[PDB]
RNA sequence: UAAGGUGAUAUGAACCGUUAUAACCGGCGAUUUCCGAAUGGGGAAACCCAGUGUGUUUCGACACACUAUCAUUAACUGAAUCCAUAGGUUAAUGAGGCGAACCGGGGGAACUGAAACAUCUAAGUACCCCGAGGAAAAGAAAUCAACCGAGAUUCCCCCAGUAGCGGCGAGCGAACGGGGAGCAGCCCAGAGCCUGAAUCAGUGUGUGUGUUAGUGGAAGCGUCUGGAAAGGCGCGCGAUACAGGGUGACAGCCCCGUACACAAAAAUGCACAUGCUGUGAGCUCGAUGAGUAGGGCGGGACACGUGGUAUCCUGUCUGAAUAUGGGGGGACCAUCCUCCAAGGCUAAAUACUCCUGACUGACCGAUAGUGAACCAGUACCGUGAGGGAAAGGCGAAAAGAAC
RNA sequence: CGAAGGUGUGCUGUGAGGCAUGCUGGAGGUAUCAGAAGUGCGAAUGCUGACAUAAGUAACGAUAAAGCGGGUGAAAAGCCCGCUCGCCGGAAGACCAAGGGUUCCUGUCCAACGUUAAUCGGGGCAGGGUGAGUCGACCCCUAAGGCGAGGCCGAAAGGCGUAGUCGAUGGGAAACAGGUUAAUAUUCCUGUACUUGGUGUUACUGCGAAGGGGGGACGGAGAAGGCUAUGUUGGCCGGGCG
RNA sequence: UACGGUGCUGAAGCAACAAAUGCCCUGCUUCCAGGAAAAGCCUCUAAGCAUCAGGUAACAUCAAAUCGUACCCCAAACCG
């Protein structure tokens, strides 16, 4: 019964990026979500003579709040809350603005 | 395989599990070298080992 | 055990008073004594540790009720 | 000098030991009270 | 007839060791970690049947194990067996 | 129920799964090493050694089941000793052990107080032992009362710190009666007559109601500051939902929830209804609990310390009448009243919380609160019983510092 | 647009105190009027933690004793190699039981431990290492003693104890020499043996016990005699001629 | 020759004397304080078995499991 899954497209409410957009590429388990570019940090990767890497200011992306993010309508071009309904015995997510079916 | 497994007689499930005793022998030998490097089969037999045991319980004696 | 097979008596507690009434526990045992019975139907004795008490109990029921007694209760004799 | 713990375990075990205890009534009450306290080492028997 | 699941199920893992390719190249000895409640007569039949090779004779010891500290908890590993296998002369393996 | 998973420190590896046997939750099941009542014998717990039987054998040997004790019952057997009995053996059923408090019983202190102390108190307390139940115990008048009457037991408030008891000291301390909670009465000591009729127990079935997974669940934007808005300033909307918690600062409208509405394949509780088994119902005529009541001696309990001391219990010695009779009414006698001992059963109101769920707090906030917010009954100490700690907080996020 | 708290300053009240504000801090605090208190600390040889003092003082654990060269290393009085010196030698050498429980060996590290340094270590980390028919235990047997079916006794718990069953410190079968590992060896290897049980043939034919008997099976002291371990000398062999 | 080592080869290997608190000796002598038990082992028969079982004698074959084994042990590793 999540609201926010993975290859869903969210907008960012709250934070440094208030108002971007990407895709989610994976869900946590403690209510997190990794959005594809959104919250950047630059890591100091240390090398490893294994594994192959020379070491460097890696920037990737970090986790953010399920809160933080909602689903963007792309109809209407704007974030809306999920509902949950029933269509053919079959548990679907809709839009709770103009109430259509998140596909 | 609980379905698969449900269609046999006593004598192949004993059949199956003393196949399966030895691929795990031989599993265990391999990863007791550095030679098996997919660790998960030792866990898909050590499952499919308890399932053939429980359909013997069922199959026999119930 | 000093209890009685037939009343089922039992040594109690009590106290020496003195004239000071100075209190002493001291126990109150009862006058049990070993004595064969004989049970004319069976033709036996029967060894019972039996206060005296009893005895008049047995002399004035008569043994084979006490020994039913005694059966009913789920004693050995 | 000779101090007063010369150690052997087998009178360890025939004294303080679980046997030892468990023989009588009031050894099974020190185990009682060790399991109600949450003893790890409930006795000496290793 | 000691039953083939438990002959499956005695053998552990060959043993890597200097002294282990020692005995392997000058006494035809292999040595195995074995199954710790694991019999002679047990690891005889299990070399004999699974391996197919002739075994002379098996000298055992059990491997008590080490009191090592992860941190600054202790703990301690557990006892295992080893098994010194002796082979006949001739019979070779992998 | 599901799009994400393979418990944590604790990544990683190798994999699984995405519309349904991935995972997760619940029900019923399966497996369930060894020790431990431990129960095949032993034993320095987690080990040693067997026996019998039925099976396999590539004759090397393997696997499985059973084998404790006691009680009761049945069968067989069986001494001195003829029968017999004791004893023996098989078989069946049950018990055993653990556990917080509450309960009933068997035993049972002392310090202390008395400004000493011995009677007394502390106190039938602490402690030990035995047994039981979800509650137990008690319980249906040989009771009170006072010439009017009440009508089993248990519990609460009064009566009343009264009456009394008491080195009449210290102290102990009712009852009658009244107001309430809750209420329920029955059976055998025995024959018949009508015969299965009430009720209860067990076992089924059906319905309802729970419980053990769960589902849906409303409504917000702009701007300023700021690292970050949930804050400020505007303008809206929901509310049987402004309980609570989280989210980068304080969020009814971001999330989880909440109000409300529902939901169970399966197991199970509780109600009814009813089926079956067993159980007897009612009427008549009877019967009416003997080494007992009482007594003597020695103790104990009753508020009552032997006192003028009733009543209750009994270790000892005795010992009645028995319905035309007997007990009690606080020495005792007489009158009168009241009740019927020496056989039993019985719900509720009452006591407690190892444990589970929900909620609350003019309870604590890390020298506090549990000894223990943290791998704590741990480290450590002790032969041992036993004793027994210390120790919380980077940041919103490791972005935990490449070079 | 900076709370509590901390630290200063200024002002104010008769006092306990109060107010404003600078810096730090970075999220809570709370008027008034009432209410309830785990409500105010300098002392209790108070309790717990932290830090002083004496003081860089005493001491650095047997008066068996050290010196030098070279090496390693960031660094050497302490480590390694070497040559000398000294000490024990009925022990300060070697082997075990009890007890401990990996302290054994190898590699690596020097923070802590080591009464100094440490490259070293019984220290940390990782890996390796304990091989049995004959050794020992287990096992057969019992002693003192324990437990104890029944049993006897006892308020209860329980006490004692029969048949039994446990219980070594004692009785009971058998393996030696040489070699080898960084670390095990009467355990591995080479050689040469030995014991007790089995099944199975062959010859022979009285077997049989929970019973009977024998044996096991037993003290102290003393005296020699016969030996061996072992040692010394000679011979022998190899080397030497200072 | 990794200077640690590893491989190959190998002489003589006798006698006398002294000699234990060790062995014969669980002996011998002597004394009084008068010096474990049980099993293993040997043997005797009882019921029983009757030409089978079992017994010993040889030979063959099989088995001998499990646990401990490192290291200190007078000591820096045990009790202090
Ligand atoms: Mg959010
Ligand atoms: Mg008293
Ligand atoms: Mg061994
Ligand atoms: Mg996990
Ligand atoms: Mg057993
Ligand atoms: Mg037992
Ligand atoms: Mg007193
Ligand atoms: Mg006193
Ligand atoms: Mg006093
Ligand atoms: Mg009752
Ligand atoms: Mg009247
Ligand atoms: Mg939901
Ligand atoms: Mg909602
Ligand atoms: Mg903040
Ligand atoms: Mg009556
Ligand atoms: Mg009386
Ligand atoms: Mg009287
Ligand atoms: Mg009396
Ligand atoms: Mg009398
Ligand atoms: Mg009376
Ligand atoms: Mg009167
Ligand atoms: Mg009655
Ligand atoms: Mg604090
Ligand atoms: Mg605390
Ligand atoms: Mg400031
Ligand atoms: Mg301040
Ligand atoms: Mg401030
Ligand atoms: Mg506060
Ligand atoms: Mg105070
Ligand atoms: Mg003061
Ligand atoms: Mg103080
Ligand atoms: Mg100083
Ligand atoms: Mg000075
Ligand atoms: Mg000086
Ligand atoms: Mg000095
Ligand atoms: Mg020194
Ligand atoms: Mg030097
Ligand atoms: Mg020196
Ligand atoms: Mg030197
Ligand atoms: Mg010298
Ligand atoms: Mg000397
Ligand atoms: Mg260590
Ligand atoms: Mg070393
Ligand atoms: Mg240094
Ligand atoms: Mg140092
Ligand atoms: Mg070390
Ligand atoms: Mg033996
Ligand atoms: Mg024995
Ligand atoms: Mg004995
Ligand atoms: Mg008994
Ligand atoms: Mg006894
Ligand atoms: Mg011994
Ligand atoms: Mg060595
Ligand atoms: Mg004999
Ligand atoms: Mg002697
Ligand atoms: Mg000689
Ligand atoms: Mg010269
Ligand atoms: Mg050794
Ligand atoms: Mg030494």
């Amino acid at each position: 019964a999540a609201k926010i899954r993975r290859d869903d497209e969210v907008i960012v409410l709250t934070g440094k990026d208030k108002g971007k957009r990407g895709k989610v590429k994976n869900v946590l388990s403690s209510g997190k979500v990794i959005v594809e570019g959104i919250n950047l940090v630059k890591k100091h990767q240390k090398p490893v003579p294994a594994l192959n890497q020379p070491g460097g200011i890696v920037e990737k992306e970090a986790a953010i709040q399920v809160s933080n993010v909602a689903i963007f309508n792309a109809a209407t071009g704007k974030a809306d809350r999920v509902g949950f309904r029933f269509e053919d015995g079959k548990k679907v997510r809709f839009f709770k603005s103009n109430s259509e079916t998140i596909k | 395989k609980a379905k698969e497994l449900r269609e046999k007689s006593v004598e192949e499930l004993n059949t199956e599990l003393l196949n399966l005793l030895r691929e795990q022998f031989n599993l265990r030998m391999q990863a007791a070298s550095g030679q098996l490097q997919q660790s998960h089969l030792l866990k898909q037999v050590r499952r499919d080992v308890a399932r053939v045991k429980t359909l013997l319980n069922e199959k026999a004696g119930a | 055990s000093r209890v009685c097979q037939v009343t089922g008596k039992r040594p109690v507690t009590g106290n020496n008073r003195s004239h000071a009434l100075n209190a002493t526990k001291r126990r109150f045992l009862p006058n049990l004594h070993s004595h064969r019975f004989w049970v004319e139907s069976e033709k036996r004795f029967v060894t019972l540790r039996v206060s005296a008490k009893g005895m008049r109990v047995i002399d004035k029921k008569g043994i084979d009720t006490v020994l039913a007694e005694l059966r009913a209760r789920g004693e050995k004799y | 000098m000779k101090r007063t713990f010369q150690p052997s375990v087998l009178k360890r075990n025939r004294s303080h030991g679980f046997r030892a205890r468990m023989a009588t009534k009031n050894g099974r009450q020190v185990l009682a009270r060790r399991r109600a306290k949450g003893r790890a080492r409930l006795t000496v028997s290793k | 007839m000691i039953r083939e699941e438990r002959l499956l199920k005695v053998l552990r893992a060959p043993h890597v060791s200097e002294k282990a390719s020692t005995a392997m190249e000058k006494s035809n000895t292999i040595v195995l970690k074995v199954a710790k409640d694991a019999t002679k007569a047990e690891i005889k039949a299990a070399v004999q049947k699974l391996f197919e090779v002739e075994v002379e004779v098996v000298n055992t010891l059990v491997v008590k194990g080490k009191v090592k500290r992860h941190g600054q908890r202790i703990g301690r590993r557990s006892d295992w067996k080893k098994a010194y296998v002796t082979l006949k002369e001739g019979q070779n393996l992998d």
